């Protein structure tokens, strides 16, 4: 049915929500969703209700979205509050912290300042910087009070006992928890560090804007990084502690009526939410503050399919807290390979490095990039498309794949490869321009020359997302199963439009096998041609290919042969790059450089010479360059990726 | 961290095979051991046949009761030699129940190992442990073919081991392995065969009830995620989501509970059939004469035909 | 991909066969107290001819009764040969006991993991038809109450000594499990979605992030054959160890006598049988010539009369020639 049981935690709650249902009840049909309220002692009580099928959602702060996901109760994020103006939805606040200009001290040189906080147990303010400071703590770090004051060299902790730790109350005598304490809060935090008591405020992003109108006052304050850097107070979207959600809907990860939460929720914001109606607010109540959501709430917005709690929080707010709760504190490198292919590969790369590289497979590049991101594998070779979306999420590239012939390929950076569309001598009628309502045979989705560039430029004509209209049929491996551009596929079942080497018309040599068998033109790198031709590729329908039966479609409605590709290219691509988690730079560049020197594309593109060191160029935008990036940035209304619609839900 | 899977240690899995084939072998002891009482009876016949002799040529004096406990002795010992050949049978079969499902458990753990990186049994490094490493479950490469069977080599030496069966279950007990030498903790294995969690043996959801491998050997809580925090405790010591626990009284496992009350059994019918033989043999020597006595066995039945075939006609 | 699980039926008839397995201990001395009972008929009947020989009642000779002499001497090393090979059958009646006890293990280890891999959710190992989880109501073949290691049946329970009280074969049990009378529908069960991992080999199932590519993972000695990558579907086709290929059905044994365990419960019990009924027919020629040579007078004398009326004779003769 369409009823969705909310979880109220008090008396007041429990009011507010018949008030819910009844003004729903009002407005909508007797088809359509409706609430029905579950009273609880505590928010515990609920995560567990809806994990035992009693009840259905609740509204949970940050810390309490983290005890949802664990197990027994393995609930998830399904809906979010967002704050401010509709163009900038404020649904996640930035835990940063304040210091002054040229104090001179970075994240990894606390030991010994002085430091303000929010209050104790508060999650800006403690949770999340003495969470991550958690092993730069002396041993015994247990009280975690005595390990605090011990670290720092006097201290603003309110809430905090001055009788059993003094140093803790150091700049704010008493440790007083309320406003009566100059320092208290985020004002006196900031107020804390104004004042010169303490050298660090823990406190949110908005604090200092909140603290001081002036641009120039502000001027002599900075943040600091996890990176060891420091950057300007309005730089705290590139340099943060943790970026958390504020407030958030949360329901079971399996049979959580997700869509029913969402229709109701979202049908509630448009009859009683933000300035609606006279009758009932949502985000308002006579009986209390903060009921069922944050009274600041301007309304609601879906959280992305994809998005799971350790993801939606972030690894920063997850790494914080594991360290508080587990207090767990001290190579080898799990490749991540894409299907039963790559994995027999990588397998024997594991036995013969000797445990130097571990394995793990997933059926598509974007689930290994969410392995990565997590924890679940370690490490992938991507292409220039997935490299852009793997960095969008956090991730960064260590080592990048040469393919020209050089002295030393190891330091030789190169400027990239050249993404051509490949044509038969015989089908002398096509000219890049006649091509619609033709047949197109790509390497992947989200790949650079067999996607980013040609759709690029076609989008840039057609000014539309409908490919599978321009086209009669082809074969675009990642697709949707039921569109035009997986008719040409090849792939057995299920398998068919597959983004890996089940389907045979996947990658490179897939795509120029998808020219050759059924379509009429392939999106590929300049090198296919010849390296399937002349019998280089002994496979049956490679076997007896010749080069000279190939022609190349110019921008300038041209044709020229496969080796001419120099001034008859798409466009440059830039080279495949070895993509990782942050943290875990130094030990892959250590293992790979170590490894290369000791040891169908699989793992690698199989024309690759070496792997090559990467220099300023550690994001994503110094790696492929501002030209890509802008390119595959005008194809952001055209996007498909479940991932990177999850990934830029955090970070635009 | 949670999605973190665990694999149970090789040294853990030989040890269980290790009683698994002592197992087998009990069928073997009870053979033998039946074998004894059988020299013992025979021994018995020749004393009677002894007997016999000298009867047909004090306080011995009346011939006919003599006579007449010999022929009942003929038939009441075969009737209660039946009752612990019947005990013998039960104590091997339960036995074999209980190396049945030890085998099962570790073969199938064996068996679920993929290359590198990903397996349930564990010698340390990121290849699954082979058929070398579990020496005492597989005689060869890993299969069902493989695994040792009743009348197998190792299995009939195993009954010959002059260990009893009480010190073979205190070593797959949680103290004799080790708290750090069953499972191998902080390593994900992905061995999904020890995760009650979901993604485990179901993959969306916790089991709704607490699930043993063995008959209560390995046993765990419906919802174990991550680092297995193994403790000694039995399938009835499962109190939250989390706990895995290890047996530490395998007599109170439900599986070898049988294996002890029917080969107690079968000892106890065992040993009260030797008294029984011991108290008639001592019996009847005080009648048999010393003419008798010194006969050797062959010319012993030699002469019991004579004086038999002489008595006939 | 659909996900399906083990059906209870296939569930049920595999924990019949099980209970069969450890009935064959009760079959097996049963078996043997009918050989002890024919074999002190035969050592009463020996008594009775004694007496006749004694009391000079052997008939004249209708068969070749004139030559008592020797058909006396072969009947009491007949007699002693016979408890030797009482020794060997009933040292094989153990062998096969232990051999069938450990199939029966096997089997009930496979099951019982399936049917406690069930939760919330309709998420199962064991359906009913198109749902589940099963429950103990559901395999009462496999339990006793609800699902769980004291609620197996136990050698002496009832179940298993009424099972083996049966007038069924090993041949016809074993049959019963086979792909042939259990078929596709009996064997894959459940609805779509039941999350059933123990029967899927593809990645994320058996095993996280990877799948058993170096083992095809069989359950019972080979009756539910995987390859490397299986669906989880429970697509199923007859099959046995060596079959099961990376893509393919999972493969259920089409002849259940070829399965590792099953192997020695054939060639042990067979063992016991033929043993068994070579004892039989030879106690069955020897009574033949005996029932022959004895007399109504003697054949009549039963029980304590028999040794009192002997033992009468025997002193009686023996004072015959003491004067
Ligand atoms: C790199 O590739 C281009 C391809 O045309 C070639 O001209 C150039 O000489 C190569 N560089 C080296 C150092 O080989
Ligand atoms: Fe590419």
């Amino acid at each position: 049915d369409k009823t969705v049981r909310w979880c109220a935690v008090s008396e007041h709650e429990a009011t507010k929500c018949q008030s819910f249902r009844d003004h729903m009840k009002s407005v909508i049909p007797s088809d359509g969703p409706s609430v029905a309220c579950v009273k609880k002692a505590s928010y515990l009580d609920c995560i567990r209700a809806i994990a035992a099928n009693e009840a259905d959602a609740v509204t949970l702060d940050a810390g309490l979205v983290y005890d949802a996901y664990l197990a027994p109760n393995n609930l998830k994020p399904v809906v979010a509050e967002f704050y401010g103006s509709k163009e900038d939805p404020q649904t996640f606040y930035y835990a940063v912290a304040v210091v002054k200009k040229d104090s001179g001290f970075q994240m990894n040189q606390l030991r010994g300042k002085k430091s303000c906080h929010t209050g104790l147990g508060r999650s800006a303010g403690w949770n999340i910087p003495i969470g991550l400071l958690y092993c730069d703590l002396p041993e015994p770090r247990k009280p975690l009070e005595k390990a605090v004051a011990n670290f720092f060299s006097g201290s603003c902790a309110p809430c905090a006992d001055g009788t059993d730790f003094p140093q803790l109350c150091q700049l704010c005598p008493g440790c007083g928890c309320s406003t009566l304490n100059q320092y208290f809060g985020y004002s006196g935090a900031f107020k804390c560090l104004k004042d010169g008591a303490g050298d660090v405020a823990f406190v949110k992003h908005s604090t200092i804007f909140e603290n001081l109108a002036n641009k120039a006052d502000r001027d002599q304050y900075e943040l600091l990084c996890l990176d060891n850097t420091r950057k300007p107070v309005d730089e705290y979207k590139d340099c943060h502690l943790a970026q958390v959600p504020s407030h958030t809907v949360v329901a079971r990860s399996m049979g959580g009526k997700e869509d029913l939460i969402w229709e109701l929720l979202n049908q509630a914001q448009e009859h009683f939410g933000k300035d609606k109606s006279k009758e009932f607010q949502l985000f308002s109540s006579p009986h209390g503050k903060d009921l069922l959501f944050k009274d600041s709430a301007h309304g609601f917005l879906k959280v992305p399919p994809r998005m799971d709690a350790k993801m939606y929080l972030g690894y920063e707010y997850v790494t914080a807290i594991r360290n508080l709760r587990e207090g767990t504190c001290p190579k080898p490198v799990k490749w991540c390979a894409l299907s039963h292919h790559e994995r027999l590969k990588c397998d024997e790369w594991s036995v013969n490095s000797v445990g130097k590289i571990e394995c793990v497979s997933a059926e598509t590049t974007e689930d290994c990039i969410a392995k990565i991101m997590n924890g679940e594998a370690d490490a992938m070779s991507l292409d220039g498309g997935f490299v852009y979306i793997a960095g969008k999420c956090g991730l960064v590239p260590v080592l990048a794949e040469n393919y020209n012939k050089s002295d030393n390929c190891e330091d030789t950076p190169e400027a990239g490869y050249f993404a051509v569309a490949v044509v038969k001598k015989s089908a002398s009628d096509l000219t890049w321009d006649n091509l619609k309502g033709k047949k197109s045979c790509h390497t992947a989705v989200g790949r650079t020359a067999g996607w980013n560039i040609p759709m690029g430029l076609l989008y840039n004509k057609i000014n539309h997302c409908r490919f599978d209209e321009f086209f009669s049929e082809g074969c675009a491996p990642g697709s949707k199963k039921d569109s035009s551009l997986c008719k040409l596929c090849m792939g057995s079942g299920l398998n068919l439009c597959e983004p890996n080497n089940k389907e045979g018309y996947y990658g490179y040599t897939g795509a120029f096998r998808c020219l050759v068998e059924k379509g009429d033109v392939a999106f590929v790198k300049h090198q296919t041609v010849p390296q399937n031709t002349g019998g280089k590729n002994p496979d049956p329908w490679a076997k007896n290919l010749n080069e000279k039966d190939y022609e190349l479609l110019c921008l300038d409605g041209t044709r020229k042969p496969v080796e001419e590709y120099a001034n008859c290219h798409l466009a440059r691509a830039p080279n495949h790059a070895v993509v990782t988690r942050k943290d875990k730079e130094a030990c892959v560049h250590k293992i790979l450089r170590q490894q290369q020197h000791l040891f169908k594309d699989l793992l690698f593109r199989d024309d690759t010479v070496c792997l090559a060191k990467l220099h300023d160029r550690n994001t994503y935008e110094k790696y492929l360059g501002e030209e890509y990036v802008k390119a595959v940035g005008n194809l952001r209304k055209c996007s498909t990726s479940s991932l990177l619609e999850a990934c830029t839900f955090r970070r635009p | 961290y949670e999605n973190e899977r665990n694999a149970l240690n090789a040294t853990a899995a030989n040890k269980v095979c290790g009683l698994s084939t002592y197992l087998k072998g009990i069928a073997h002891r009870v053979n033998s051991e039946s074998a004894v009482v059988t020299e013992k009876l025979s021994d018995l016949k020749m004393r009677s046949i002894q007997l016999q002799l000298s009867v047909m040529r004090q306080d011995c004096k009346d011939i006919r009761t003599l006579l007449k406990t010999v022929l009942r002795n003929e038939f009441t010992f075969q009737q209660e030699l039946e009752e612990m050949r019947n005990a013998s049978a039960l104590a091997a079969a339960a036995a074999g129940i209980a190396a049945g499902r030890l085998e099962e458990w570790i073969f199938v753990f064996a068996q679920a190992a993929g290359g590198s990186s990903q397996f349930c049994i564990s010698v340390g490094t990121n290849i699954p442990a082979e058929y070398n490493n579990l020496q005492e479950c597989f005689d060869g490469t890993i299969g069902p073919e493989t695994l040792y069977k009743i009348e197998d080599s190792r299995v009939k030496e195993s009954a010959q081991k002059s260990l009893q069966l009480h010190e073979v279950l205190s070593s797959i007990s949680f103290s004799s392995l080790g708290a750090e030498s069953i499972v191998e903790k902080g390593e994900n294995r992905g061995c999904n065969l020890m995760r009650t969690a979901d993604g485990g043996l179901l993959k969306d959801v916790c089991l709704n009830r607490n699930f043993t491998w063995g008959g209560g050997v390995l046993n765990f809580g419906y919802c174990v995620a991550g680092n297995l925090k193994i403790k000694g405790g039995e399938y009835g010591d499962v109190g939250s989501h989390d706990a895995v626990r290890w047996t530490e009284d395998p007599s109170k496992v439900s599986i070898f509970k049988d294996v002890i009350r029917l080969f107690a059994r079968f000892q106890e019918v065992k040993n009260a059939v030797v008294k029984k033989i011991k108290t008639t043999v001592d019996e009847l020597t005080k009648c048999i004469g010393q003419k008798e006595a010194e006969l050797t066995n062959d010319q012993l039945y030699e002469e019991f035909e004579v004086i038999q075939k002489y008595l006939w006609f």
